[PDB]
């Protein structure tokens, strides 16, 4: 791996890999997005040397592949009966790998856990950096749109007993656990990641709407609080609808301190006060006594 | 139910320990309107009752104390604290009596410093402008921009200061018994909330003279009482959360000591410079009125009368310390006084070498900080940083005094009110900086800027505004707005022009002000983009005003900044600027208005003062024509059309045709771009044979630019009549003084000897 | 498709490939010259 | 307009004619018994002024129909009041106001 | 009239500037060694894991801020004062008739003064605070480099081992990357910039000779620190600079030193083909020649220390 150069060649065709040298145009704006094409001669300068990736990234890639396959199977199973109100005999055909997906979700939650604060600064920072790197590696190769698709395909059902079981059976006890585990995994993926929170800020309206679910509020509030405290730019994007929805969530779920923490996050930004949010909270929450 | 029941009902205490947080987080960082609204829910009686209550739980005691601080004494303290660094001292008889005062009354001058913080500190500081809270007002309907933003809610200060002293006195008394039941949950909840209120009250200058003495005596009765029982706060064991707060109390006193030092020395100047001015008059009169000594007294008079005032004082003050030679036409009596004053300053400010008790602040705090860290391993990083930030200051007083001098200034009476109305407007701009841009803030910022501009003194003391960060703060405001999400012109316009107007007006008063603003050119040139400066100013307008006439800074320009303008000009001059297309203007692959106003900066950077800087003209010429897609390449001979052919079709489409949209029409703008280009080429031409005859580079550039524009078309352009003098016209095309850009090009390039002198 | 993109994507899982020798039993030997391979992309679980 | 019911007898022949600044002590509570403003907490009289209103006109006429020592329980309707917009964050829109105005007339 | 008719406030302001630049900051501070003296002797007023008073806490406080990534380094004005005070704790007290007895007193005093800091982890702080710069050429790395010279002045065989052990323990990359980047940003002698100064001087209003090179103190200090690293024929550290085994990347600082010397040689040779025709060297040209040659000597000495101890 120490600057040992080599060439790659097909055995049957006998061709070699060089630059394709395509037509140069500013359509895709590809700085180096050129297709690799087996060519006869090319420019005789396409020798590549080898470097070895580390065990951490190799494991991350392997779990990425396995989890992607499992999630694809799960979403296929979910969409199989999307428009099939069978009624009598709710289950038919292939069965959802509920146990496997539960175990995978638990293992991934344990994998992406924040380091304990009872360690010295050097190892604390090292573990934090490793966690951030692994979270970014998972985020880049999807795994955020995947869990978003999983959760928004699951949440098409609300009653969780009968209208969620009109298209399935034996999964009644595997509904709440799946939803909670998905919410926890979503929270842990973006917990303390500036880039991940910035990327996830696109569906802030969806996250706000998910608050009044009565089944996933515990995880949804945590996700909203984390994104608010890690990406202090969606405060301007916050409208009156979000504030009213959060206040209604507080009124629906009773007295709580996490709601007040979320409102405090919706208050002044990273060193800059947001008078719009301040006045919205003042004129909504507490002219409205009792 | 009784609020004290929350000491057991932990389910509701946690919610109420966070509701108070939301109360003081919804009105934080200004927002004095909400702070008035909160006065209807938590009135004065509840806050005052909770201040002295001893049965309240731990978290709720700290929550109520900070709620009162963040409602009544937050906006009025942040403004005072931020501006407190700058020192402005008037020259009044009250200030005259102020001296450094190493106390020589009833004892030697090397006595106790004398309870710092009780002096006659007379720096200019506006009041707090409190407003009484009422809820039966009319609440008139007014616009957001025209709204006179509310002040902080009022509260009796005399009651608050007397109360706050009482709790601190009781707390330091009850702490000596070491009882097993503190006021709050522990000793941390008993000493911290009261200490925060005292620290907040101190920086606003609310405590009187005897009130500070009580604070100093209670803090330490061994070194601060001038004329274990009653032990100070420095003796008994305290946790880190309490050690942090006492580091802020001692920080204020050190600032008080420093403010006393700088004000005293500035007041000493009027006592010393008055003697020097009188002595200088006598010295000059004796040397000049008595000319019988010799007829060659110019040697002894040029160095004392034909020199700038800076050289006069510097040479005079160079005496009394120049290796026992003293090299001056200055007497011996006043020389001793200055040396005596210097020794007085040194003794008071640190160095005094020329189980002992401290006897002064500079040794008490130094030993305490050393004692604190050696007793135990400090865990909280904030205390560790604060401890050394206070220890280092006390171990080096000269450095802090030296650093405070650039912000120190002196002002004569009858103009304090002029300065008074400037500091208040400056504070409004500083306060609005931590607030998101809004129509209310934008209107308020403009009003403050307008008052600042022509107040009384923006022209009288330019050097005062060189310090104090006057220009930097306004620039920082511009930077925040100009950032945007890839676009900022739509983001709150009509305010960037005013801030740019302030900067342009800031550069026209002094060269040093212009010199300081020139340092911010990389960012300034980078954001010289869309423009749209139909009124006011542009981001490039201030950049041009920084190099309008320097002859020293124009030579200091780099190569990237000049190459950026032409590269930006090339892109500007190749498109139609679709902003013009919004009005229905015809589409042409060249910007007439954008290009004309873009190279005007280069016209100022290459023509310094009546000359052509050869260090930049050669660079400008190369990059100007390096890219063929410049100087209007469509009809400038580059594309094959010709410069002479550019003005032909331009006239036919300018003399009032109905082939364009509605004062930004494709008229004068079409032909002004080339006129400015001709002028810009004329400015960079070699001056005369001083470089042309001697060097061959001057003629080489002259030949290159001569080939760009042949003389065959200059005669045609100048021969074209301007317009009918009588009926009149407007800024449409071919203005009467347009025969100036071509004329100067002819003078500086071709000239006339005998051939063209006839036709 | 196989691209030649680089720069900031040099520290991600896309550029990760593993060598699969046809020697099923002793697959752990050093990659000798001219040894045939079944180069595999792990993230998508595919073979070049 | 407003209700001028009394709580204390007081004295009658001390009506405010015009111009003079009258001194009142007011406690203001909303409906349902909720209280929002009370000058007794601050121990400072409002120092009411006539003509230049700067106040609620309903409160103005309620205080005008009063004399020395005559505590009045005002029932200001939400018409001569803060109006359909109300005081933001304190007084919700479209609500009657209950006042406990006691005039001391320190002038 | 500079003599009279000036307003008193304007006259007072003129006195403030003259007094500040003439009478203040003249010679008398001498508080650097007094600080560290009482800062360490008071470790236990009345009495293991308890660190020295700030010495193993203040240093650890700065070390902690050097480990928080933040993707940048703050101004940290507090670090400016202390990293200079600790640097002057040995530099200010740097130990034709110098006898042997006084020579040993000077040498032993310096060793004890450096042992006052390097035993508290000051050596580790220098390596961390110079890695966090990541090639930044601001005032953050100027103070750290100056401290790294005083704590290593004379080639301490103890501090060199502590620095080498720490580098081979973490096996992290970035200390050499910042070092390599700092070498590339070093300036050389310039001619067109010098030409601009001549016109400006012909007529404040000048750079006071800080326009041609202006990288004088930093360039020498960067190479002086490198030379002082492998000074006493340290074979272990000489190999580390050329190639690091535990690290995943090799930077070869020795080759980087040659590269900067090549640019400086070309710069001075081009400067030579400016005064070749003229037989008189101007005063401004003399200073520029001295500035470049003095830096060139420091580069040459650093290259020698890489080879001595063959």
């Amino acid at each position: 791996y120490g600057e040992s150069l080599c060439f790659v060649q097909h055995v049957a065709s006998g061709l070699w890999l060089t630059y394709a040298a395509p037509d140069p145009k500013a359509l895709r704006l590809g700085v180096l997005k050129k297709k690799a094409i087996l060519h006869q001669e090319g420019h005789m300068d396409d020798a590549l040397f080898l470097t070895r990736c580390q065990q951490e990234e190799s494991q991350a890639a392997r779990m990425i592949h396995s989890t992607a396959g499992l999630y694809n199977q799960f979403i296929k199973g979910l969409d199989s009966f999307s428009g099939k109100p069978r009624g009598s005999g709710p289950p038919a055909g292939p069965a959802l790998p509920i146990e496997a997906v539960i175990l995978s979700l638990q293992d991934l939650i344990g994998y992406f856990e924040p380091p304990s604060e009872e360690l010295q600064h050097e190892e604390k920072q090292s573990k934090l950096r490793s966690l951030r790197n692994r979270q970014s590696l998972f985020q880049e190769e999807g795994m955020l749109s995947l869990v978003l698709n999983c959760i928004d395909r699951l949440n098409v059902y609300t009653t969780a007993a009968h209208f969620a079981e009109y298209a399935g059976e034996e999964a009644a006890e595997s509904w709440k656990e799946i939803v909670n585990l998905l919410s926890e995994l979503l929270a842990s993926l973006i917990r303390g990641n500036r880039a991940n929170c910035a990327l996830f800020s696109t569906n802030l309206d969806w996250v706000v709407s998910k608050l009044d679910r009565l089944e996933a509020s515990s995880g949804i509030l945590e996700v909203l609080y984390c994104v608010l405290i890690e990406s202090p730019e969606v405060l301007n994007i916050i409208q009156e609808n979000h504030i009213k929805s959060i206040i209604s969530l507080l009124d629906k779920h009773g007295r709580n301190h996490k709601v007040l923490d979320v409102l405090c996050s919706l208050c002044v930004c990273n060193g800059v006060a947001v008078r719009s949010n301040q006045d919205l909270i003042t004129e909504n929450l507490l002219p409205g006594r009792e | 139910m009784d609020i004290l029941e929350l000491s057991e009902r932990l389910d509701l205490q946690r919610f109420h320990s966070h509701t108070l947080r939301l109360y003081r987080a919804v009105c934080a960082l200004g927002n004095n309107r909400v702070a008035h609204a909160l006065c209807s829910h938590v009135d004065q009686a509840q806050l005052l009752h909770a201040l002295e209550d001893a049965h309240l739980p731990g978290p709720l005691r700290a929550g109520y104390y900070d709620l009162l601080i963040s409602i009544h004494l937050e906006s009025a303290c942040r403004s005072r604290r931020s501006m407190l660094s700058e020192y402005i001292v008037p020259l009044t008889p009250e200030t005259r009596a102020i001296t450094l005062f190493p106390p020589g009354r009833k004892g030697g001058n090397a006595r106790r410093h004398g309870l710092p913080g009780v002096g006659v500190t007379t720096s200019l500081r506006p009041p707090h402008h409190f407003s009484p809270p009422c809820f039966v007002a009319a609440l008139p309907a007014a616009g957001v921009a025209e709204a006179p933003a509310r002040l902080s809610p009022a509260i009796p200060l005399e009651a608050l200061r007397d109360k706050a002293l009482r709790m601190l006195g009781e707390a330091v008394r009850d702490g000596g018994q070491h009882a097993r039941d503190p006021v709050g949950g522990s000793v941390e909840f008993q000493f911290v909330p009261v200490l925060k209120l005292v620290s907040t009250l101190l920086v606003m200058g609310i405590f009187g003279d005897e009130d500070v003495k009580q604070i100093l005596k209670m803090i330490e009765p061994e070194v601060f009482t001038e004329e274990d029982l009653e032990e100070g706060l420095l003796q008994m064991k305290l946790p880190e959360s309490v050690k942090l707060q006492m580091c802020n109390l001692l920080e204020y006193f050190c600032d008080q000591e420093l403010q006393h030092r700088v004000e005293s020395l500035a007041a000493f100047a009027e006592r010393y410079v008055d003697k020097l001015q009188a002595n200088q008059r006598s010295r000059y009169a004796l040397l000049m009125r008595a000319f019988t000594m010799s007829a060659a007294e110019t040697a002894r008079r040029t160095r004392e009368f034909r020199s700038p005032p800076q050289e006069q004082i510097n040479m005079l003050l160079h005496f009394k310390d120049e290796a026992d030679e003293e090299d001056c036409p200055l007497p011996e009596d006043i020389r001793q006084d200055l040396q005596d004053f210097h020794q007085d300053l040194l003794a008071h400010c640190g160095i005094q070498l020329e189980e002992k008790k401290p006897q002064s602040l500079q040794e008490l705090v130094s030993h305490m900080v050393v004692r604190w860290a050696q007793e135990d391993y400090v865990q909280s990083p904030e205390l560790v940083r604060a401890m050394f930030s206070l220890l280092h200051r006390q171990y080096d007083g000269l450095g802090e005094l030296l650093r405070a001098l650039p912000r120190a200034y002196t002002i004569s009476p009858s103009s304090v009110e002029d300065t008074m109305s400037l500091l208040e407007c400056l504070g409004q701009i500083r306060s609005l900086l931590i607030v998101q841009m809004g129509p209310q803030e934008e209107n308020l910022m403009i009003q403050s800027i307008g008052n600042i501009m022509n107040n009384k003194v923006f022209y009288q003391h330019p050097n005062l505004m060189r310090a104090l960060g006057m220009h930097e703060t306004v620039m920082e405001v511009m930077v925040n707005v100009l950032g945007g999400g890839e676009t900022k012109e739509i983001r709150f316009p009509k305010m960037v022009t005013s801030c740019c107007r302030f900067l342009c007006y800031f550069c026209r008063i002094s060269r040093q002000n212009q010199r300081s603003m020139f340092d911010h050119l990389s960012y300034l040139l980078e954001n010289s983009g869309i423009g749209l400066g139909m009124q006011g100013s542009t981001p490039l307008d201030v950049a041009a005003a920084s190099v309008i006439d320097n002859n020293e800074l124009a030579l200091a320009l780099q190569e990237q900044d000049l190459e950026k303008v032409v590269s930006y000009l090339a892109g500007c001059g190749l498109q139609s600027c679709p902003m013009l297309l919004a009005k229905g203007y015809p589409d042409i692959g060249w910007n007439p208005c954008g290009g004309e106003r873009y190279l005007d900066f280069l016209r100022f950077a290459v023509f310094v003062n009546g000359e052509s800087v050869e260090e930049n003209a050669n660079v400008v010429v190369r990059l100007l024509i390096r890219k063929p897609e410049c100087f209007g390449p469509a009809l400038r001979g580059e594309g094959g059309s010709g410069l002479l052919a550019a003005i032909e079709e331009a006239i036919r489409i300018s003399e009032d045709p109905a082939r364009d949209g509605p004062r930004v029409h494709l008229g004068h703008a079409i032909m002004s771009f080339y006129a400015a280009l001709i002028d810009l080429l004329g400015r960079c031409a070699p001056e005369m044979h001083l470089i042309q005859a001697g060097k061959g580079e001057a003629l080489r550039i002259r030949a290159i630019l001569r080939s760009l524009v042949p003389l065959d078309d200059l005669v045609g352009i100048i021969s074209l009549p301007l317009q009918i003098p009588t009926q009149p016209k407007m800024s449409a095309s071919f203005v009467p003084d347009h025969k100036a850009s071509m004329v100067l090009f002819l003078d500086r390039v071709y000239g006339i000897e005998n051939q063209d002198f006839l036709l | 498709l196989v691209y030649y993109e680089g720069g900031a994507v040099c520290t991600h899982a896309r550029s990760l490939w593993r060598l699969e020798p046809l020697r099923i039993s002793w697959s752990g030997s050093h990659l000798r010259w001219g040894q045939p391979l079944r180069i595999r992309h792990v993230t998508t679980g595919r073979y070049l | 307009g407003v209700e001028i019911e009394t709580i204390s007898p007081g004295d009658g022949r001390t009506f405010p004619k015009k111009g003079q600044t009258c001194v009142v002590h007011y406690t203001g509570m909303l409906q349902n018994g909720k209280k929002f403003d009370s000058s007794r907490d601050r121990n400072k009289p409002f120092k009411f002024r006539i003509g230049k209103q700067e106040v609620i006109k309903g409160f103005e006429e309620g205080a005008a129909q009063m004399s020395l020592g005559q505590r009045a329980k005002l029932t200001c309707t939400p018409d001569v009041a803060y109006g359909a917009t109300g005081h933001p964050g304190v007084i919700p829109p479209n609500a009657t106001l209950i006042f406990d105005v006691e005039l001391l007339n320190l002038e | 009239t500079p003599l009279y008719n000036l307003p008193t406030h304007r006259a007072c302001n003129m006195f403030l500037e003259s007094y500040k630049a003439a009478w203040i900051l003249t010679e008398d501070h001498s508080f650097e060694d007094r600080m560290i003296d009482d800062l360490s002797k008071a470790g236990e007023q009345e009495e293991e894991e308890k660190k020295p008073d700030p010495l193993h806490q203040l240093v650890l406080h700065f070390s902690r801020t050097a480990l928080t990534e933040k993707s940048k380094l703050d101004e940290d004005y507090l670090y400016m004062a202390y990293a200079d005070i600790m640097a002057k704790s040995c530099h200010l007290e740097e130990g034709v008739e110098v006898s042997f007895e006084e020579k040993e007193m000077e040498k032993q005093r310096l060793l004890y003064q450096q042992s006052r800091l390097h035993t508290r982890g000051a050596a580790e702080m220098v390596l961390q605070m110079i890695s966090a710069c990541k090639g930044e050429t601001g005032a953050m790395v100027s103070s750290t480099l100056k401290l790294g010279i005083s704590i290593l002045n004379g080639g301490n065989a103890e501090v060199q081992q502590k620095m080498l052990d720490y580098l081979k323990d973490k096996k992290e990359v970035g200390f050499f990357q910042s070092i390599q980047a700092l070498m590339q940003t070093c300036s050389v002698l310039d001619l067109n910039a010098f030409e601009r100064q001549n016109k400006a001087e012909g007529l404040i209003n000048r750079q006071n000779g800080e326009k041609v090179m202006a990288d004088d103190e930093f360039t020498q200090d960067l190479f002086r620190f490198l030379q002082l690293l492998c000074e006493g024929h340290n074979n272990d550290f000489q190999n580390y600079l050329r190639t690091q085994t535990g690290n995943t990347t090799t930077i070869n600082i020795i080759i980087c030193t040659v590269d900067y010397l090549l640019r400086l040689q070309e710069s001075i040779s081009d400067f030579y083909w400016y005064y070749s025709g003229k037989d008189v060297i101007e005063e401004q040209g003399k200073r520029n020649f001295s500035k470049a040659m003095s830096v060139a000597k420091q580069v040459f000495n650093s290259l020698t220390e890489y080879i001595q101890g063959p």
